[PDB]
RNA sequence: AUAGGUUUGGUCCUAGCCUUUCUAUUAGCUCUUAGUAAGAUUACACAUGCAAGCAUCCCCGUUCCAGUGAGUUCACCCUCUAAAUCACCACGAUCAAAAGGGACAAGCAUCAAGCACGCAGCAAUGCAGCUCAAAACGCUUAGCCUAGCCACACCCCCACGGGAAACAGCAGUGAUUAACCUUUAGCAAUAAACGAAAGUUUAACUAAGCUAUACUAACCCCAGGGUUGGUCAAUUUCGUGCCAGCCACCGCGGUCACACGAUUAACCCAAGUCAAUAGAAGCCGGCGUAAAGAGUGUUUUAGAUCACAAUAAAGCUAAAACUCACCUGAGUUGUAAAAAACUCCAGUUGACACAAAAUAGACUACGAAAGUGGCUUUAACAUAUCUGAACACACAAUAGCUAAGACCCAAACUGGGAUUAGAUACCCCACUAUGCUUAGCCCUAAACCUCAACAGUUAAAUCAACAAAACUGCUCGCCAGAACACUACGAGCCACAGCUUAAAACUCAAA
RNA sequence: ACAUUUAACUAAAACCCCUACGCAUUUAUAUAGAGGAGACAAGUCGUAGUAAGUGUACUGGAAAGUGCACUUGGAC
């Protein structure tokens, strides 16, 4: 471009960024409304602990449940933290262990 | 590398290289030049050499150029007074219109010496306050001094939870 | 399908279109639309 | 950025994503002492106690300080000039409103027109003007340019009036949020109010309380968190066996798992660690083939320095068809071979187009492009700088659509003949729309030399590759991962499931 | 819509208007129904001639084809 028509457009305008899951919050209380499990996309099988929680938003969305072995069962309160479930598609959320309901995992 | 030719013209160096300030009595200054011909060749290049740097330097005085109207190159400044100053320029090389019209119209160095002690005067060495306006936040920075707290405990004395 | 459709967002549109010319008139001042006035159907063949 | 990982069987190029760095908040786990700084998520609702008095009565103050960030170009400069302080006989300085002039955030042009937004006159009144693609008008977002400033003070912008009964003063509470400080003391210092003054008052402030949020310093005993496949510093033994589980990206896990769980050891940081979230850091690069030169030309406000085969008209026709007529024959057409069809058929001869224009042309011309190749004639092929538009102004092959006309031949469709074992869509015959003329539409092409227009160079290392040797100056147009998508919505169009302009969400680590 | 009174050997008193908002207007949410995009799903799931294209228009013996023009990013 020359220099007049880089004066005309002017300074480049990045878009605003995109807001995830959490929208732009680190963490979100929810409520466990049922529990399931999902299949792994391939490369892998697996059978990948999830549960559906509404959130403090009010927005109902699929989280993943981490470690070995969980005890949540429907109305329970949890804290879900960002970051993507790279086997699961469309699961971006993660419930937080060792917070409301949701105890750290049992040794061993 | 940077767009066009010459791009040093669009640096602040080169920009604050110009040495012409005019006197508050320019208000308007028109710069009728020749696109063609020899004779105006010096004028050329002064409008593409110098007016960016006269334009920095009077950011509050109105340039203006014109193209191919008079069959002779010229300048003509405008003054608050109401007075006219023209300057033929043909057949002259653009430092010697530079330096005719900061010989004219131009401050002289002892007046931006004067200027520049004035500005001095503003930012007195001895007043505590911000980075922005002062060399120091406060007293406690001078050697001698008490200091911070934040740095050297104050002694158990001089603390009003033990003077309590 | 997309001839009733088409045709229903036409009549929005000039519903529209009546709806601004009466607001600009109707801010002027006039109680009613100029003298005489009626507005064309411009969307419509 | 001193960069790095990741597309492929492989290389190169282009291109996104992610890593390494520095802060802030929150979460997990873990936390010893001292000094300092900082400290609700919410303009939601608030129990309780305090936060404005002073003073010989008048006045003065309570319009300040303190709080919040809801709204939001009221803050800055100049002109003029109130109130205020001091001169206080004013001369005038300082400070600073109202008014006039100028300046002043971000995103969206799919917000492109606003609709009275100007001027002149003492007025009556006259003129028809004013803003705007150099962004008017409009929608959305946000306290700002921080010695601080602006705005608000429960709401109705405002507060006569109404809702209704107000902590966005300090401490404190409820609800809510991922977000969570004491219902301390004193006016001793400074500041403010008042007083002539000694002085009085002040949840401003000062001195304390609480809190790893941060900085500084320490510690006789006292170390935790994360990590160990590569990027990236650092694994022994078992357990499990595509399960359980793990990863920021690439990826690991199917009986030898340095990648999961435990354990050992090691690595980084350390009273912290680092999981999530949010910032910090972005186009002077490109457009034949990766995204990008959008079919053609002109010009505006501006910027730059380079100052013979065109097209419209009229006429005309040499071959070959069709049709008509005589003479002759019984067959003609059709193909790999046939059947249908025709026999008002066929051969010679003569007459005879609103159709198409052998040879020349092995030429390479004309025109802006699209296009233009039978003959004659009449008009006729812009501009003595260059650039300059999806939309302005004029054009745009073929196909397609309105009205009328012509019809030899060709021919989408429509019938019929012939064919395997669901025939030939394909071959043969007949015949439409259409191909032609006239007056209007429609506005699309592999509209391509897949090379934007002008001016210049051949010296350089020629140069990713291929294409078509490599470049420079200047201008306009356009492009910033893939797909969604030559799409949806908006808008415009003689177009009506048509054309032009042209997104977002969800998804992926590539393409 | 609406109006100049008292007073005046020092000087003063007196002063108060009524009308709006709607079957108007803007945007947004919810609801019947309809339609797209992505997800090449996971397997103790299955298996030994007519050159290419770009526009258009048509197809009722359509596992694809045809008509007209154009391109080589084909062959000769
Ligand atoms: S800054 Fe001066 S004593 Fe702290
Ligand atoms: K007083
Ligand atoms: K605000
Ligand atoms: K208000
Ligand atoms: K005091
Ligand atoms: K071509
Ligand atoms: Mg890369
Ligand atoms: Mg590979
Ligand atoms: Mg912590
Ligand atoms: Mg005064
Ligand atoms: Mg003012
Ligand atoms: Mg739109
Ligand atoms: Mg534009
Ligand atoms: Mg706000
Ligand atoms: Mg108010
Ligand atoms: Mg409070
Ligand atoms: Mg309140
Ligand atoms: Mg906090
Ligand atoms: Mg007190
Ligand atoms: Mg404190
Ligand atoms: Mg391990
Ligand atoms: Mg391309
Ligand atoms: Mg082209
Ligand atoms: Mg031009
Ligand atoms: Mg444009
Ligand atoms: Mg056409
Ligand atoms: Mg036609
Ligand atoms: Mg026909
Ligand atoms: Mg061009
Ligand atoms: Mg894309
Ligand atoms: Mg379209
Ligand atoms: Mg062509």
């Amino acid at each position: 471009a020359t220099l007049n028509q880089m004066h005309r457009l002017g300074p480049p305008k990045r878009p605003p960024r995109k807001l995830g899951p959490t929208e732009g919050r680190p963490q979100l209380k929810g409520v466990v409304l049922c529990t399931f499990t999902r299949k792994p996309k391939k490369p892998n099988s697996a059978n990948r602990k999830c549960c559906r929680v509404r959130l403090s938003t009010g927005r109902e969305a699929v989280c993943f449940i981490p470690g070995e072995g969980h005890t949540l069962q429907e109305h329970q309160i949890v804290l879900v933290e960002g970051g993507r479930t790279q086997d699961l598609p469309g699961v971006k959320l993660t419930v937080v262990r060792g917070k409301y309901d949701c105890g750290h995992v049992q040794k061993k | 590398p940077m767009k066009g030719r010459f791009p040093i013209r669009r640096t602040l160096q080169y920009l604050s290289q110009g040495n012409v300030v005019f006197k508050d009595s320019v208000k308007v200054m028109t710069v009728n030049y020749n696109t063609h011909g020899e004779l105006g060749e010096g004028a050329r290049k002064f409008v593409f050499f110098n007016i960016p740097q006269i334009q920095y330097k009077n950011p509050w005085v109105q340039i203006m150029m014109f193209k191919n109207m008079t069959p002779s190159p010229f300048l003509r400044f405008y003054l608050d007074s109401g007075e006219q100053v023209l300057v033929d320029v043909e057949t002259k090389s653009n430092k010697e219109i530079m330096e005719h019209i900061r010989k004219i119209l131009g401050k002289n160095e002892e007046t931006l010496r004067e200027e520049e002690e004035e500005k001095k005067q503003l930012s007195h060495p001895a007043n505590f306050g911000p980075r922005k306006y002062c060399l120091r936040e406060c007293i406690c920075e001078v050697e001698g001094q008490v200091p911070c707290p934040s740095l050297v405990p104050l002694p158990k004395e001089m603390r009003g939870k033990y003077k309590a | 399908l997309r001839r009733k459709v088409q045709e229903g967002r036409l009549r929005r549109k000039q519903i529209k279109f009546e709806k601004d010319l009466r607001r600009i008139w109707l801010k002027a001042g006039l109680k009613e639309a100029p003298e005489g006035w009626q507005t064309p159907k411009i969307y419509l063949r």
